[PDB]
């Protein structure tokens, strides 16, 4: 298997493949959360570039995890599926086996842990 | 089956019946049991006709290896091969082998191998269910450093008395002779050893 | 262990007429693979215009029609050398059979012949003697392979009247002994390539008035 | 079944019944059971049906490989050591009962092979069910230096006497003749001894003797244009 | 198989199928498993044919010995008690028979369900075979007393032709019979498959069924 | 019938694979996907390389 | 307990004159008790026919398989495939499950479309190949459908005397069998015609 | 489990399960409820051996809100009733098969029609206007094939259960404690209280 | 119940124009031990019958016994005994078959498979077998054993039918018995060289030969056979 | 058959019996007396197999009166009890023995007392204030060990064998169909015709 150490560190203790992992972050369609008293919003930019699309079949930018919990994202589009379809097959184990639905901050805390593990693997960016 | 391996003054010779059963049906009467592993390392076969040709196979294989990096493999390490794999695969085999070989040095030498894989190197051998008939008679008329002409004549007696009492024995007499002079085969028919 | 029972082959098949009865079955007698004889009778005249057949374990089929025979005779002797009917020699046979509850005589039986008011009869009986009357009935190895097709070509079952279209049948029109021997060599002949069991001859007894006739063919010897 | 194998002079000849059984039921009256290796290496297969065909197909098919590779006519011991060693392997599981002819630029060959992986070499062989009642034909009239035509006859004379006296064995002879120097001559049914002769009556039936609930056309064709 | 039987006002109403079967196959579908022991007294077949018929017809006899010695019919409750005591001397020997003795005497209309097991009950409502399970469904939720001949023979009718729907091993025909104090009527053999549309029809039921 | 876009979303995923793992070069493909199905109706979608 | 008759059910197919017809009974059994009357075991791929009897859960796995494999087969190559290629691929798939098989008895039938030639096919449960000229059978009821069709058929049966023919094979096949029945399809097929006849028989 | 029945009518789907659970002697529950909602229109009843039952139906669940999810969008019941039985046909030739037979009960919402599958432990499917599943089906088969219309209300479907429970409770020998009813139909799923 | 300790294999017969021929190998194997070389299986009785036995020795013995007291039993008061009233083929078999059904019927059979051969009265040729189930059949050629695989198709080959029996000679006859023992000699694991032979014939009576063995033999062929398949040497 | 319950009081002694008759997955019966009078004051009770249940109560039956008319005498409880348990003692060593379990209930007419003897089919006899055979006692003996005195009325008597049918209903899975009850004292044998 490929085990090549992508994510290292370099003399000034910086690991470059996770600030460049930034950088596409902010290249990114920009994503906006607010929290009121008794709700939250989630608001998210459609680049207008892209004109002739079909707004019905096209991914939505804001994905449901489970009836309770939504995840929106900025950055690699591609990346995102990944780490949705992930978060989704969790929140499914957990009602499975703790017999109840994910608090956010759990979901939130196995979402980051996927991103972390992503950046001391062999082999994967 | 019938076999058996008698080493004598110029090398060693083996003989065998010729008859493979199916219960009380005879598959083939004019089996050959004398099998070949090297030029002048011959075995005798018995117990299960499928797993006795499988071991011989990988035998002749590994001593045509041997001999490819090693030259000419001795007699007892054509027994050692023939061992390792009876004893490491007993649970799955029923091999009853006799291995007979001819060096200049060592001269003529027979190796017994029965059923746990255990080897025993001998003057003469016998094996076979119809050996068992003729412990007392081999037992009586053997004698070290025979003549080619006396052990022929001590193996068709032999043979022949095993044939005669045992069902699951019988056909010709297929012997082969192991000397310096090279491989001699030869067979007897029943109208020859039935009258003895 | 000993087991006291084999298994000889054969079939039987017995049709009743209007004023008629046969009794059919192959001659082949064997044991697993091997043929023992390729014509060995099954059938017999048992006297008083009764024929009957009981094989599968040959050894119990003979003992079998052997009592029965001797069942006809002191009958005679001990009822002023009345006439056996077809029904009483049905009870009769179902004594026989149930005094083996308890180490069965291992065959299948028909007789056949004709009742009282001259009509053709043909009666079936099970190893330990349930016996019911039929029109049609086959027995042994291949008698699976044969009911059907007299279910269908005696009987007329599911056969309808063109033009109706499954609201009238086809009406139950009676079989001569001509159009009977024909279903009978038609069922054997097609039981014989289809079962190992069945072949060699067939042998058909023919009950009427006048008594007991045979007729015989040959099938095939594979 | 019944299956032979004889040698001749100048080659081999096989032969086979056509029965397959299911019990006591025949399943096919024209079974075929002499399969091709290689165009002149032919097998005879008795024992579980599938198991004669997949093992043949599979060792035919593997010795066409190696025949391409090594730009040479496959031999009889190749196809004879792959089935034995293949055979072997799974223990007697694979039901196949086996008689592998052939002729080679080594000469004519002989040959039979068991379930287990056992091999026998032989001027007349037999197996299957009806094996002793060929065996006994074999024995009564084999001779050395048969001819071809002697060969044929006393392989299909051997193969009728599992016909007529095995259970097991019926219908119609296969041959297939293996000579060297010749392409290889594959007589099906050679023999038909076992016609089923004229039934007494027709049973087809009246137009509407049958009854129906529904009539439908059923789509068989795709999708179409326009 | 599938047999039934039950008391009511007018009598008791018996009905049964007629199929015999070896395994899977088809070996008979003429069975008469309603045996005539008097003009007053039915016997039921279910199980071994053979043990069936028997044990029922050399009850029949000794039903018969009774008569003669005793100037008097016997009872429905004194003939499944011989039958019970017969079979109980071969139990755990292999005899399989589930009968019911069905008859009218002094106490009027009885009802007895005999087995090689041991069990003799009296009871106004019986069901044995193999169909049996699908057969009580219909008489359970349809059985008065107050029920009249007619609608009484079309019950137990109806009720062997569920069972014989259903249950593999039971269908052909069905056979029916009425016990008066008169003494048994025979109500006809009836085909299954016959009946079968009829019923659909002129009933409404087996709406599943396509015809 | 598979949905169209459950067809695409699992080809751009296997394109996506080789973007983040296995050391592989990506595919060299986009695709242009034409389908109907009884949800959306008729659809058009493209994937690149990117997944 | 014997899996090839717990649901029970039967196939049967016969050739005629530039025509094949096969047939199938409706039941679905849990043994003794029916469960479904609309149980159809006979399927298709384009204008190849294949009937499955024996266990029921093999049967509708086995078609959903063949209809898996013969829709890449003609994307592949363009066309569909014919009942002598697809007979070899029953095969194969059968005998890939050697020791732990399928239990089932598959039946073949339909017209090559270029040849025109009628074809018919009968399969063992691990894949053995019964190419038959006249008829082939499979079920619980097999031994009175061998009787049946080896008395009543007669070869180049024109394709309305065919159904007929066809029909009575199995209808008093069913009729004799305890776990056959509960209503009866059967199909004619012709080169480019195909005609589907449900039969009324009896409910028991 | 012991008892669970199934009825297709008109404009919806009703399921009828046994509240008892039992081990060896002894009646442990008697208000157990054998069902999950695998989707708002989509009911599966279960019955079979202790554990497997409960493993298998809420191992489907889970796959079926996943999928739910993904697409954010309903599977049909015949969608469902396939993925379910391929799982169950995997399962038969595995280690330790699931010892489950179910009945999946559903409001196909696309087709404006009640839809009810039956589903055994092998694999085996069949769709039904009623069904039921081991024992069951020998009491109340002979009623249901009597009075079954296609056009009956979702009460003459409770009535009709009602007889065929009150047959079960006379000629079973085991009590299993009475049945829970559920209701599937266009509003999604419901439970008759009162029964 | 029991088990067959030492035991008798084939026994073959056959019709012939104008008698009947019976032959078995002189053996007594005791399982794979071919213990007893001088055991006669064939059985005369009378002038006219022979019966061929195989199986258990030890019940052969019996039936030896049964049938040697028969004929004593016959000649008590019966001035024709060696004549119109002396045992015929058919009465011999009938007694046998009785017992031997009878047997198997208490559980405790005669573990032996029997041929009578014989000629009646009338000139008529009598062929029937019995054996431990008390089955009975008759056709033109029997065998028991391993005869009835190997034996019975190269002597239906003779007497394919009973119109065959009438067209084959005792000559024609004896060679085809006398080839099937070398057959069995050639296949039967539990056979012997030597053999008897018994003719039963309508005009030359009852002709019995001893210590016959299997000659003209093929073995010659076994010394080109080296190996079982790649082997050369 | 299942369920058979005794218990002695102060002046009587009530025996409790199920009503059902199984036959496999099928009730046939659900009225059945599973008890005879051996004497006016002697009532048997029993529970086994079937047919040797009916046969060796009718059988004791049988004798017991044919004493009584014999001798013009009633026998004692415990006289009739030792007679029971040699017949079924006797029984257990026999070719193919008596698969039955009794309770006897009975008023002794000489000391004034009620008495209730257990007996089960291999001869082991025991007087008891309160007895039960097969599953039977398993759910009732803790309730009888807490609630029984035995200066007990009989309607107490009775009170307290509804609280143990009550918890047979409860906890064990088979359905018995009710109980047959009867009272046994000075005055004879009477059925308590609503329970
Ligand atoms: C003498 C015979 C005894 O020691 C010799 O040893 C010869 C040796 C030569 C041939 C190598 N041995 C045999 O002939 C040998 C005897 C034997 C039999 C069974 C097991 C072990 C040894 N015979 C065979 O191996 C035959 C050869 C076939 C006919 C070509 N094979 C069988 O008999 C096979 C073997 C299967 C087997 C069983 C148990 C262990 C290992 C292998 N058996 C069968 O085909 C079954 N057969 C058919 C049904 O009736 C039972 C016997
Ligand atoms: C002679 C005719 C008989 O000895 C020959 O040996 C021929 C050989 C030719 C055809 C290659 N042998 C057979 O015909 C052979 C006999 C046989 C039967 C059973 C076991 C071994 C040998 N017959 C078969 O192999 C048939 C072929 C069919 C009719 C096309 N197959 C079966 O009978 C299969 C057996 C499959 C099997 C599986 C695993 C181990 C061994 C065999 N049996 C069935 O299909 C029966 N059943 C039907 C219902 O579905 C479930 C299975
Ligand atoms: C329904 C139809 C089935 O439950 C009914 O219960 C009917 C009752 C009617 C017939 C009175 N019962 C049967 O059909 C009954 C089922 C059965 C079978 C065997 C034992 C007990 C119950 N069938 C029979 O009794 C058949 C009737 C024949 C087909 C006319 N009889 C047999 O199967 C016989 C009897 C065997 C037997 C019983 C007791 C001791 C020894 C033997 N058996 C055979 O004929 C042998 N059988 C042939 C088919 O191939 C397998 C071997
Ligand atoms: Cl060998
Ligand atoms: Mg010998
Ligand atoms: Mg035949
Ligand atoms: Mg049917
Ligand atoms: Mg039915
Ligand atoms: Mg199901």
């Amino acid at each position: 298997g490929y085990d090549r150490a992508l994510s290292i560190f370099s003399p000034d203790g910086h690991i470059f493949q996770v600030e460049y992992a930034l950088e596409a972050v902010k290249r990114g369609t920009c994503a906006v959360g607010v929290k009121g008293k008794n709700c939250v919003v989630l608001g998210c930019e459609r680049r207008s570039t892209l004109k002739l699309q079909d707004t019905r079949i096209t991914p939505s930018k804001v994905s449901k995890i489970d009836s309770h919990v939504v995840l929106s994202f900025s950055g690699l589009n591609a990346d995102s599926r990944i780490l949705i379809e992930k978060a989704r097959v969790e929140a499914q184990s957990h009602r499975l086996t703790l017999e109840d639905p994910v608090t956010v901050e759990y979901l939130t805390r196995y979402v980051a842990g996927v991103q972390q593990r992503y950046t001391q693997s062999g082999g994967v960016r | 089956t019938s076999i058996m391996a008698v080493t004598f003054k110029d090398g060693v010779i083996l003989g065998a019946d010729s008859r493979t059963t199916t219960g009380a049906y005879i598959a083939n009467r004019v089996t050959d049991k004398l099998t070949r592993v090297h030029d002048k390392i011959w075995c005798c076969r018995s117990g299960s006709a499928a797993d006795t040709q499988a071991i011989a196979d990988i035998v002749q294989y590994h001593l045509e290896l041997y001999t490819s990096q090693y030259g000419t493999p001795s007699t007892e390490t054509a027994a050692s091969v023939f061992k390792e794999l009876c004893y490491e695969n007993k649970d799955n085999l029923t091999a009853g082998i006799i291995v007979a070989g001819y060096d200049d040095k060592n001269k003529g030498e027979v190796y017994t191998i029965p059923l746990g894989g255990s080897v025993h190197k001998l003057p003469y051998a016998i094996a076979g269910s119809g050996s068992t008939f003729i412990y007392g008679y081999c037992d009586k008329n053997f004698r070290e450093n025979m003549s080619k002409e006396e052990t022929v004549d001590f193996i068709k007696h032999s043979l022949s008395q095993a044939i005669k009492w045992d069902g699951s024995s019988g056909g010709v007499i297929r012997m082969v002779v192991l000397t310096a002079a090279g491989v001699e085969r030869l067979i007897f028919y029943p109208d020859e050893y039935e009258q003895l | 262990q000993f087991n006291p029972y084999g298994d000889n082959g054969g079939t039987i098949l017995g049709i009743a007429g209007e004023d008629f009865a046969v009794l059919a079955g192959d001659t082949r007698n064997i044991t697993d693979y091997s043929i023992n004889s390729r014509y060995e009778p099954k059938v017999f005249d048992c006297g008083d215009n009764i024929v009957m057949s009981a094989n599968g374990f040959a050894a119990d089929g003979d003992a079998l029609v052997k009592r029965f025979k001797n069942s006809v005779k002191w009958y005679h002797f001990d009822h002023n050398d009345k006439k056996l009917s077809i029904n009483s020699a049905a009870r009769n046979i179902q004594h026989l059979l149930y005094s083996r509850r308890f180490f069965p005589y291992y065959v299948y039986n028909i007789i056949a012949g004709l009742d009282e008011d001259g009509k053709g009869a043909v009666y079936s009986f099970d190893p330990v003697g349930s016996y019911q009357r039929e029109q049609c009935r086959a027995g042994g190895a291949a008698a699976s392979l044969i009911m059907p097709f007299l279910d269908n070509q005696v009987n007329f079952k599911n056969q309808y009247e063109p033009g109706t279209n499954g609201k009238v049948k086809k009406p139950l029109k009676y079989l001569s002994v001509e159009e009977v021997i024909k279903l009978v060599r038609d069922s054997f002949t097609s039981a014989t390539e289809r079962h190992i069991q069945v072949g060699d001859g067939l042998e058909i007894l023919i009950v009427t008035k006048d008594g007991v006739r045979k007729e015989f063919y040959e099938l095939k010897r594979d | 079944t019944t299956i032979v194998g004889v040698k001749f002079n100048n080659g081999v000849v096989i032969a086979a019944d056509t029965r397959s059984t299911q019990g006591p039921i025949v399943a096919d009256k024209n079974c075929a059971k002499l399969h091709r290796i290689s165009p002149k290496i032919w097998c005879a297969g008795a024992g579980t049906a599938a198991d004669t065909e997949a093992v043949t197909q599979l060792i035919g098919s593997n010795i066409e490989l190696h025949s391409l590779y090594t730009s040479r006519e496959p031999r009889v011991v190749s196809a004879l050591q792959m089935l034995k060693q293949h055979l072997f392997k799974y223990q007697g599981h694979i039901g196949a009962y086996l008689i592998v002819a052939g002729v080679d630029p080594t000469g004519s060959h002989l040959f039979s092979i068991h379930a287990h992986g056992s091999t026998d070499v032989g001027y007349y062989l037999s197996l299957g069910s009806g094996s002793l009642a060929a065996m006994a034909v074999l024995e009564s009239h084999w001779k050395q230096d048969l001819t071809k035509e002697e060969a044929i006859k006393l392989a299909s004379d051997a193969i009728q006497a599992g016909i007529w006296n095995d259970l097991g064995s019926g219908s119609n002879v296969d041959v297939c003749v293996m000579e060297i120097g010749k392409d290889a001559e594959y007589l099906r049914n050679y023999l038909t001894p076992n016609v089923r002769e004229e039934k007494q009556k027709s049973y087809k039936f009246p137009r509407g003797t049958t009854a129906v609930l529904k009539e439908s056309i059923v789509n068989i064709c795709d999708i179409q244009e326009e | 198989t599938t047999t039934l039987a039950f008391k009511f006002r007018h009598g008791v109403i018996v009905a049964a199928d007629s199929r015999a079967t070896a395994g899977a196959y088809i070996a008979s579908q003429t069975v008469k498993k309603v045996i005539e022991i008097n003009p007053y007294l039915l016997g039921t077949m279910a199980g071994g044919a053979a043990d069936c018929s028997f044990w029922e017809r050399l009850l029949a006899r000794q039903c018969r010995i009774y008569e003669l010695r005793n100037k008097e019919r016997i009872s429905v409750a004194a003939a499944s008690k011989l039958l019970a005591n017969m079979v109980y001397q071969y139990k755990g020997m292999g005899l399989s028979m589930g009968t019911m003795i069905c008859g009218w005497d002094k106490r009027g209309p009885g009802l007895y369900y005999v087995d090689s097991e041991g069990n003799r009950i009296s009871g106004a409502t019986f069901s044995v075979g193999s169909g049996s399970v699908y057969a009580y469904g219909v008489l359970d939720s349809n059985y008065k007393w107050d029920l009249s001949v007619e609608d009484a023979l079309y019950l137990g009718k109806r009720s062997i032709l569920a069972a014989a729907h259903r249950d593999a091993y039971s269908g052909g025909s069905v056979n029916l019979y009425h016990v008066t104090e008169d003494g048994w009527i025979y109500h006809g053999n009836h085909d299954v498959g016959e009946l079968f549309w009829k019923v659909k029809e002129e009933e409404g039921s087996f709406n599943n069924v396509i015809g | 019938d598979i949905p169209v876009e459950i067809l695409v979303r699992r080809l751009s995923d296997i394109k996506q694979g080789y973007t983040q793992h296995g050391g592989l070069r990506p595919f060299g493909v986009s695709f242009i996907y034409a389908g109907y199905d009884d949800r959306y109706g008729y659809q058009l979608y493209t994937s690149n390389p990117s997944g | 307990s014997d899996p090839s008759s717990i649901n029970g059910g039967i196939v049967v197919a016969m050739t005629g004159k530039d025509c094949v017809a096969i047939a199938c009974d409706l039941r679905l059994g849990s043994q003794s008790l029916g469960v479904s009357n609309k149980f159809e075991k006979i399927f298709h791929y384009g204008h190849v026919f294949l009937g499955i009897t024996g266990l029921a859960t093999d049967v509708t796995t086995l078609n959903e398989m063949f209809r898996y494999k013969t829709n890449l087969y003609k994307l592949k190559e363009e066309r569909a495939i014919e009942p002598e290629t697809f007979t070899q691929l029953v095969s194969s798939s059968l005998y890939e499950r050697r020791f732990g098989p399928y239990f089932v008895g598959p039946v073949v039938a339909g017209i090559n479309s270029k040849s025109g030639k009628p074809f018919i096919a009968g399969f063992d449960l691990i894949g053995c190949i019964d190419e038959a000229k006249d008829f082939i059978v499979s079920g619980t009821a097999s031994d009175q459908l061998f009787g049946m069709c080896e008395s009543l058929y007669e070869p180049n049966l024109e394709p309305e005397d065919l159904f007929e023919t066809i029909s009575q094979a199995l209808l008093n096949a069913a009729d004799r069998d305890a776990l056959s029945g509960w209503g009866a399809v059967v199909y004619i097929i012709k080169k480019d015609e195909v005609v589907k006849r449900y039969l009324k028989m009896r409910q028991d | 489990m012991d008892i669970i029945l199934g009825i297709r009518v008109q404009d919806s789907v009703i399921l009828a399960s046994s509240k008892a659970v039992t081990r060896g002697i002894s009646v442990l529950k008697d208000s157990d409820d054998k069902t999950r909602q695998l989707s708002p229109h989509t009911l599966m009843s279960f019955a079979g051996e202790a554990g497997d039952t409960v493993q298998f139906a809420e191992y489907i669940q889970a796959n079926i809100q996943l999928y739910s999810i993904r697409e954010d969008y309903e599977l049909s019941p015949q969608a469902v009733s396939s993925f379910v039985r391929q799982e169950l046909a995997k399962s038969i030739r595995s280690r330790r098969p699931y010892q489950v037979n179910v009945l999946i009960g559903g409001y196909d919402k696309k087709k404006n029609k009640p839809e009810l599958y039956q589903i055994d432990y092998l694999g085996t499917k069949v769709e039904l206007p009623y069904g039921a599943h081991g024992y069951s089906g020998f009491y109340t088969f002979s009623l249901l094939d009597h009075h079954y219309r296609p056009d009956m209300t979702t009460e003459e479907g409770l009535d009709l259960l009602k007889l065929c429970v009150q047959e079960l409770e006379k000629r079973m020998p085991m009590d299993f404690k009475g049945v829970i009813v559920k209701i599937v139909d266009k509003d999604g799923i419901r439970q008759v209280d009162d029964f | 119940t029991q088990q067959p300790i030492v035991t008798g294999t084939s026994v073959i017969s056959m019709k012939y124009d104008n008698g009947v021929i019976i032959a078995a190998d002189n053996l007594g194997s005791y399982g794979s031990l071919l213990r007893f070389n001088g055991v006669e299986r064939l059985i005369p009785v009378g002038d006219n019958t022979v019966v061929g036995i195989s199986g258990d020795i030890s019940d052969m013995q019996h039936i030896e016994r049964l049938l040697k007291d028969l004929v004593t039993e016959n000649a008590y008061d019966n001035p024709l005994a060696d004549a119109e009233e002396a045992l015929e083929p058919s009465y011999i078999f009938e007694y046998l078959a009785t017992v031997m059904y009878q047997r198997r019927s208490k559980m405790n059979p005669l573990w032996n498979a029997i041929i009578v051969a014989g000629v009646q009265s009338n000139g008529d040729q009598f062929l029937r077998y019995v054996n431990l189930l008390g089955v009975t059949y008759s056709s033109p050629t029997l065998a028991t054993g391993f005869g009835a695989h190997m034996a019975n198709p190269l002597l239906r080959k003779v007497v394919d039918r009973e119109s065959d029996i009438p067209k084959t000679t005792v000559q024609v006859a004896e060679e085809a018995i006398v080839n099937a023992m070398r057959v069995l000699y050639y296949r039967d694991a539990r056979s012997s060289r030597n053999f008897s032979l018994a003719i039963i014939d309508k005009n030359t009576g009852l002709t019995f030969k001893k210590n016959l063995q299997v000659e003209n033999m093929k073995w010659d062929f076994a010394k080109d056979i080296k190996g079982y398949g790649t082997q050369k040497i």
